[PDB]
């Protein structure tokens, strides 16, 4: 039971850990990392391949799909 | 109400600990219910002090509180 709040009602411990997490995870050189993360949604496309020639972004949006990927 | 005091907006830069919270935690602490009440109450004085301030019909008088809405 991982729980999400408003952001709002998050104390500063909570947001602490937040603010410290994402900005390590910046920095995280692992394709765990954020830069990777990113890259999951959009550019770099990743979605026919991590290499391939013609890439397409990862976006099963505009489909029924649509709220389970995201 | 004349809420001199409007340092009540003043709580600590953590933020979380709060004079109330420091008090009201404490009276968490004991078991006894007697104990608890004590500190408890004590916790619960203090809203009514800063709101009614100097005011003479106010938060602030055992008389006249019960009166405002607050
Ligand atoms: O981003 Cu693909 O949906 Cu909000």
């Amino acid at each position: 039971v991982m729980i999400r709040k408003d952001i709002t009602q998050l104390d500063k411990r909570q947001q602490l850990s937040l603010v410290k997490a994402l900005e390590s995870m910046k920095a995280d050189h692992s394709s765990d990392g954020f830069q990777a993360i990113a890259s999951f949604h959009a550019l770099p496309p990743l979605c026919p391949s991590p290499a391939a020639s013609k890439r397409f972004a990862c976006c099963v949006h505009g489909m029924a799909t649509f709220p389970q990927w995201h | 109400r004349d809420i001199n005091r409007d340092r009540l907006f003043q709580g600590s830069t953590k933020t979380h600990h709060n004079w109330f919270i420091e008090q009201a935690l404490l009276a968490l602490e004991q078991t006894n219910y007697c104990d608890f009440e004590v500190q408890f109450e004590i916790m619960h004085n203090g809203v009514h002090t800063w709101v009614g301030g100097k005011e003479p019909y106010g938060i602030g008088h055992l008389h006249y509180a019960s009166y405002d809405p607050l």
